[PDB]
RNA sequence: CGGGGAAUCAGGGUUCGAUUCCGGAGAGGGAGCCUGAGAAACGGCUACCACAUCCAAGGAAGGCAGCAGGCGCGCAAAUUACCCACUCCCGACCCGGGGAGGUAGUGACGAAAAAUAACAAUACAGGACUCUUUCGAGGCCCUGUAAUUGGAAUGAGUCCACUUUAAAUCCUUUAACGAGGAUCCAUUGGAGGGCAAGUCUGGUGCCAGCAGCCGCGGUAAUUCCAGCUCCAAUAGCGUAUAUUAAAGUUGCUGCAGUUAAAAAGCUCGUAGUUGGAUCU
């Protein structure tokens, strides 16, 4: 035997609203960002160092 | 803090005296009779039996109409009957103290495979179980220390995927038949 | 005075170990120990011989 | 004899601790003067620097020279004598060498023929004397 | 730091508890505050004390007993990895964030399971059943030596794929390859006694050394150094140290005090301990 879990939704709209994004990405219905954690942590700190509309310039 | 459990036991005790000839001979006789790997399997069965007898001896100190004594005693008696060590007629708390290590060693999967004629030796039985040729009811069991329940003994089979079972002969026969 | 170090170990002639067949391990070794001590037993009137007894 | 009254608890426990102080192993463990006289300082092992090589003469019935070493421990600066067990193993030791030392087995008591040695050399230049003696490893310098 | 608890243990006990749960304390040391419902808060501020960074020499900025990591210290302890998918928490919030936590890496701390081969035929060898006065004659099993043969079953590994998962890895499931002893070769200690197993052979000659203890070694060494053989445990086994049982050698259970260690020179006496019957 192989034992797993399964779900059948009523429509694709409810499936998109109620599945986790990773089980939607296994069917090609989601695209994850390619940025890692450390890049956006360091970007967040770097733009924490600056003030105002100049925050959007750094990156 | 982590989401991990740290509960673990030791399943045997090392004996008090290291070199006593009577104990060495008796343990080697057990190993030869039942085809065991080392002294630790003998010590493990001995420790299990000692735990059972300590539990029964703790139960016998209470009054005969005590609720804990009755409940735990029938639980222990049913557990020892189900593995086939006790019998239905002698299902009493006093008979538990009359149990042997050789009583528990007959209930291993190795011994039961050897007794039912599936194997021609006790060492051959241990090999056959380890080689994934033996199934119990429907599950393939790879462990020789598998204690066979009384209702589970009547159907021990050859695990149809095995060469001795349904089909698909193994590596050696496929190589030798593909010579010419 | 005196106090040599490694005198005898450096004196003793080097004898090479002979190449022998390997020993069985695990359950097979215990099987061989059981079959040697309890199965093919030779009766003895007083049993004064050990396993490593020579001469 | 002993007091056996129902109210003699503090007499019993006070006399117990007072006569407990008369036990030699208890006084070694709990007075705290042996722990500060111990060079290892409550450690299984210590690491030191070889100061010199010593021939220690064996006690009266046995005639031998045991090869020992005077070492100064790194962590407290105390000086000890450690025995180098096997034959030819003193030749693996040079002066001003880094050496791991353990006790010899009788808990601070001298052992066998050797007068006044409580310690043995375990490792020389961070490689074991066993691997050097059996020739499994090589020693740096 | 204290508890929950842990090791050991007949019964009584002894020892441990920095350590993931509950409580407390503190963020280099002291001290004083602001904000706030809540802090005498330190990934807030202000000082002094001790350290220490950038300087253009005027000034400016500090606080890993958080996560990784480094130095130092030592007998003594892991990656400057990936994710917020799970568990939950915070926010104006179904949406954002979390080195909390999760997942991998290192990991013989410790615990559980468990390989290193099994079988068949022959040649010797035993022990049994039948027939024989016996010798013997057989078809009944067993055992290793097999410098004897034989094919069968395999997991280790190699490695498509599926499954796992946030993405992976691992485990599991599976194609294909993968086993005859010079291999896919099991170690660590020991062999006088305690304590299981050699008065074997060679070398050394109170030397080198072994030896927890008793002892061995000074020319037949059962103890050193080796070879062979044997013994114990076995993927494990030594050694050092702390501790527990052995220890009825701390004795409440349960020890002693003539001669072995030990009762005060003697009496009085307070606290302490103990205290005669007797009431339906």
């Amino acid at each position: 035997k192989t034992t797993g879990f399964g779900m059948i939704y009523d429509s694709l709209d409810y499936a998109k609203k109620n599945e986790p994004k990773h089980r939607l990405a296994r069917h090609g219905l989601y695209e994850k960002k390619k940025t890692s954690r450390k890049q956006r942590k360091e970007r967040k700190n770097r733009m924490k160092k600056v003030r105002g509309t100049a925050k959007a310039n750094v990156g | 803090p982590v989401a991990r459990s740290w509960v673990c036991r030791k399943t045997y005790v090392t004996p008090r005296r290291p070199f006593e000839k009577s104990r060495l001979d008796q343990e080697l006789k057990l190993i030869g009779e039942y085809g065991l790997r080392n002294k630790r399997e003998v010590w493990r069965v001995k420790f299990t039996l000692a735990k059972i007898r300590k539990a029964a001896r703790e139960l016998l100190t209470l009054d005969e109409k005590d609720p804990r004594r009755l409940f735990e005693g029938n639980a222990l008696l049913r557990r020892l009957v189900r593995i086939g060590v006790l019998d239905e007629g002698k299902m009493k708390l006093d008979y538990i103290l009359g149990l042997k290590i050789e009583d528990f060693l007959e209930r291993r999967l190795q011994t039961q495979v050897f007794k039912l004629g599936l194997a021609k030796s006790i060492h051959h039985a241990r090999v056959l179980i380890r080689q994934r040729h033996i199934r119990v009811r429907k599950q393939v069991v790879n462990i020789p220390s598998f204690i066979v329940r009384l209702d589970s003994q009547k159907h021990i089979d050859f695990s149809l995927r095995s060469p001795y079972g349904g089909g698909r002969p193994g590596r050696v026969k496929r190589k030798n038949a593909k010579k010419g | 005075s005196l106090a040599r170090a490694g005198k005898v170990r450096g004196q003793t002639p080097k004898v090479a170990k002979q190449e022998k067949k390997k020993k069985k391990t695990g359950r097979a070794k215990r099987r061989m120990q059981y079959n040697r001590r309890f199965v093919n037993v030779v009766p003895t009137f007083g049993k004064k011989k050990g396993p490593n007894a020579n001469s | 004899g002993k007091c056996r009254g129902l109210r003699t608890a503090r007499k019993l426990r006070s006399h117990r601790r007072d006569q407990k102080w008369h036990d030699k192993q208890y006084k070694k463990a709990h007075l705290g003067t042996a722990l500060k006289a111990n060079p290892f300082g409550g450690a299984s092992h210590a690491k030191g620097i070889v100061l010199e090589k010593v021939g220690v003469e064996a006690k009266q019935p046995n005639s031998a020279i045991r090869k020992c070493v005077r070492v100064q421990l790194i962590k407290n600066g105390k000086k000890i004598t450690a025995f180098v067990p096997n034959d030819g193993c003193l030749n693996f030791i040079e002066e001003n060498d880094e050496v791991l030392v353990a006790g010899f087995g009788r808990k601070g008591h001298a052992v066998g023929d050797i007068p006044g040695v409580r310690f043995k050399v375990v490792k020389v230049a961070n490689v074991s004397l066993l691997a050097l003696y059996k020739g499994k490893k090589e020693r740096p310098r």
